[PDB]
């Protein structure tokens, strides 16, 4: 999976 | 093979002082038998490796060769003895269990021990000895190897784990000797490791 | 507990993995602690069988932490860095002063301005907990409260806080994900490391009274880290890469000592 924190 | 050996302690007599051992460093025990240690001084900084027992022994011995006053056996009838020589006859012959009255020479006291005999022979021995710098500490070598052995039986066993306390004794200890690479049965003290002149360690943390 | 989903760690965890030395792994699996060699240097020496090695515990701390801090990411335990003294509190601001490049508030307000920003992530992932005392805006009033808590037993020196302030403001890519999460792990590693203890002349009469039972606590402080610490975690759970074989070196081995040194 990918982190909220980088978008 | 024995080169080495040589090699080892050339590099002793002219790398290390008295004041050196004064000023070293104990990093450890290695295999419960050497004591790993550093010396910084000046732009030299290197690593020694010393047998925790002949290094000991070799404390040991000397104290016993300089300090001790071997126990003789009073004479029931003195003896006498022709020289030439009788210059050199010192108050080492006390030390070595020889009362005399001073060729007209007298023995009042030979030297004694419960495991051996003493005879003239040692007498002279020690007469020679002494033609062979310090001489205080000279010992006829029927007493020199007992000394040898009560500083080998009373000195610290290899296999004994040891402290940073009694490790650094040790080695402050050689300091006190006169060019100790030796025990008194001619087995290696110490030796040079390495020289720790340039070794660029780890600095990441430092840098911006 | 919390299951790290995330596909950045394990690419940076697999990365670790493909680096694992088998045998240098086995010499600190089976490490026998001799002593420290240089504090300032930060050699160490280590017995492996029959073999005296010189270790570069900088180096090997280094490697540590950081997977240490790549296992328990999202899993650390906290320091917590604030006492009842208010005074004692740290400011980055203040810690950024060390530097005299970030010569303008600007230049340190810069820096203070990006680690703030990431603190809701700095403190989940990290538990590198960032606190403001007075108004949201105010980055000079920005205090550091927690850091993570990588080994039990061990509280890593702050000398190094400013570095890791700075390095955290300065070489941590924010924009990538795999690259700031490494780049954080790397910081709080290199913060981590056991500080470098410079020699002081102990023979030196000119040298103060106060400054040489100070450099005897440090050294004492370290042997002991190294000793009761460092090297049982090292020895326990170590897994060293291959870029690591330059900081270890051999130094003497049994069978050639005992050719020179013999029983009487
Ligand atoms: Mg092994
Ligand atoms: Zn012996
Ligand atoms: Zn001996």
């Amino acid at each position: 999976t990918r982190s909220k924190f980088f978008n | 093979e024995l080169e080495d050996f040589e090699q080892g302690e050339k590099y002793l007599t002219l790398t290390v002082s008295k004041n050196d051992f004064k000023k070293m460093e104990v990093v450890g025990q290695f295999n419960l038998g050497f004591i790993i240690v550093t010396r910084k001084v000046d732009n030299k900084y290197d690593l020694f490796i010393v047998d925790q027992h002949a290094s000991d022994e070799k404390y040991n011995f000397e104290t016993l060769q300089a300090v001790t006053v071997f126990k003789s056996q009073k004479l029931i009838i003195p003896q006498p003895v022709e020289l030439s020589e009788l210059v050199v006859l010192l108050p080492v012959f006390e030390k070595n269990g020889f009362k005399l009255k001073i060729s007209r020479v007298k023995l009042l006291s030979l030297p004694t021990s419960k495991q051996t005999l003493f005879d003239l022979g040692d007498f002279n021995e020690l007469i020679h000895l002494i033609k062979e710098l310090r001489r205080d500490n000279i010992r006829c070598s029927k007493i020199r190897s007992m000394f040898a052995m009560r500083a080998c039986r009373s000195s610290i066993m290899i296999g004994k784990p040891l402290n940073k306390k009694t490790m650094t004794r040790v080695v402050h200890n050689l300091s006190e000797l006169d060019k100790p690479w030796n025990c008194p049965h001619g087995r290696p003290t110490m030796r040079h490791l390495m020289e720790l002149r340039d070794w660029s360690s780890f600095s990441k943390d430092y840098e911006i | 507990r919390v299951n790290v989903n995330l596909t950045s760690i394990k690419k940076l965890r697999e990365k670790v993995d493909d680096s694992i030395h088998r045998e240098l792994t086995d010499i600190f699996a089976n490490l026998n602690y001799v002593g420290v060699v240089d504090e300032e240097r930060r050699l160490a020496a280590i017995q492996h069988d029959l073999k005296l090695f010189l270790i570069d515990y900088g180096s090997v701390c280094y490697e540590l932490f950081y997977q240490i801090g790549l296992t328990d990411f999202a899993n650390f335990g906290k320091i917590n860095l604030q006492s009842t003294n208010v005074s004692d509190d740290i400011v980055l601001y203040n810690l950024l002063s060390e530097f005299d490049e970030l010569n303008d508030d600007a230049s340190k307000e810069k820096i203070i301005s990006k680690i703030w920003d990431m603190s809701s992530m700095l403190n989940e992932y990290y538990s590198i907990e960032l606190v403001n005392d007075g108004l949201d805006n105010d980055l000079k009033s920005v205090k550091l409260k927690s850091l993570p808590l990588l080994l039990k037993g061990y509280i890593p020196s702050l000398v190094k806080l400013p570095f890791f302030i700075y390095r955290l403001g300065k070489e941590v890519d924010w924009e990538d994900e795999q690259e700031c999460l490494d780049g954080i792990l790397r910081e709080i590693a290199l913060l981590y490391i056991p500080d470098m203890v410079p020699k002081v002349d102990t023979s030196d009469a000119s040298l103060s009274e106060d400054e040489k039972a100070q450099f005897i606590n440090r050294k004492e402080h370290i042997s002991s880290l190294l000793e009761h610490v460092l090297f049982p975690c090292i020895k326990r759970r170590f897994l060293a890469p291959r870029h690591i074989l330059k900081d270890v070196v051999e130094i003497a081995n049994l069978p050639d000592l005992y050719k020179v040194f013999e029983r009487c």
